[PDB]
């Protein structure tokens, strides 16, 4: 009854969220349910590399530039 | 006008070897079936060439970086070899040699 | 896992120069130069900066929450 | 009047277990929880 009104996708459950919906879509011989699901985890890894890049916009970027620019 | 343009792609690659006509095309294909309908639709094509030198494959909105690379171990002469004169009249266009290997 | 706060040997404090160390290699420093610039002398204190490896950056990585 | 409060994994929601219960986070399904940390006075002599 909680997973009912509460969003998946939050908080810690997305990277779950997508091996169990690329499980889901192989198991369908579907390709009604493959396309369905292929668009939710396109969805869903668009949204979770946002808020990743947005959590390592600061502090963490300078590095990399940083260090793509040593080597 | 004469220069080699071959080209040497993988099964999952495969372009058609006529241009696409609606007369010629048919559908009998349908994760599983997500790569098997890409054999016909996403398989015309433009080798974009590069600053850098590189080549690349155009066939759609994904593009696949090639290499041509130049192997002397199978020095065929590619011709066109269509059948109107006494037996496959092969017009000598250009010799395949270099053989680009496109990849995802 | 972080910058140490002072110089092992030396006493001079570092823990204030590893993100202006950062910064200088991000323009087209020298890594060398960086130091000169951070007003570090002794090789001692240079070697903080030159040896350290940042590893808080990939422990944070593992995020509680969110 | 303390039910042992317990923080769950991959949710990080504090669930109330007391004795005889599984431990399960209270939303998403978890077997795995640590435990909060003391009230007891943490006081290091910094050296
Ligand atoms: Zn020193
Ligand atoms: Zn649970």
């Amino acid at each position: 009854e909680k997973e009912r009104f509460r969003k998946a996708p939050p908080n810690y459950a997305m990277k779950k969220t997508q091996l169990l919906k690329e499980k889901a879509m192989a198991e369908d011989l579907g390709d009604q349910d493959k396309a369905k699901q292929i668009q939710d985890q396109l969805n869903e890894l668009e949204e979770r590399a946002e808020a990743l890049d947005r959590q390592r916009t600061k502090n963490i970027s300078a590095i990399s530039y940083i260090n793509q620019r040593n080597r | 006008g004469n220069d080699l343009y071959f080209v040497k792609l993988p099964n999952f690659l495969s372009v058609e070897p006529r241009p696409f006509d609606p007369q010629y095309y048919e559908d009998e294909f349908e994760e599983e079936g997500r790569t098997r309908l890409k054999l016909k639709v996403e398989n015309n094509a433009r080798i974009v060439k590069w600053s850098d030198g590189s080549m690349s494959l155009h066939l759609g909105n994904e593009v696949f970086d090639v290499y041509k690379a130049p192997l002397q171990g199978d020095h065929n002469h590619l011709f066109i070899r269509q059948g109107t004169g006494l037996q496959g009249q092969a017009v000598f266009k250009t010799k395949l040699t270099f053989r680009p290997h496109s990849t995802d | 896992m972080i910058i140490p706060v002072r110089c092992f040997t030396c006493g001079k404090i570092v823990g204030n120069k590893w993100e202006a160390y950062l910064g200088l290699l991000q323009a087209e420093y020298t890594e060398g130069d960086a130091l000169d610039a951070l007003g570090l002398k002794r090789y001692c204190c240079r070697r903080m900066l030159l040896a350290h490896v940042d590893l808080i950056e990939k422990l944070l990585n593992y995020a509680p929450l969110e | 009047q303390q039910p042992m409060i317990y923080i769950c994994g991959e949710c990080h929601t504090e669930n109330e277990i007391k004795s005889r219960d599984p431990i399960r986070c209270r939303e998403c399904g978890y077997r795995i929880m640590y435990k909060k940390r003391t009230k007891r006075l943490v006081v290091f002599d910094a050296r």
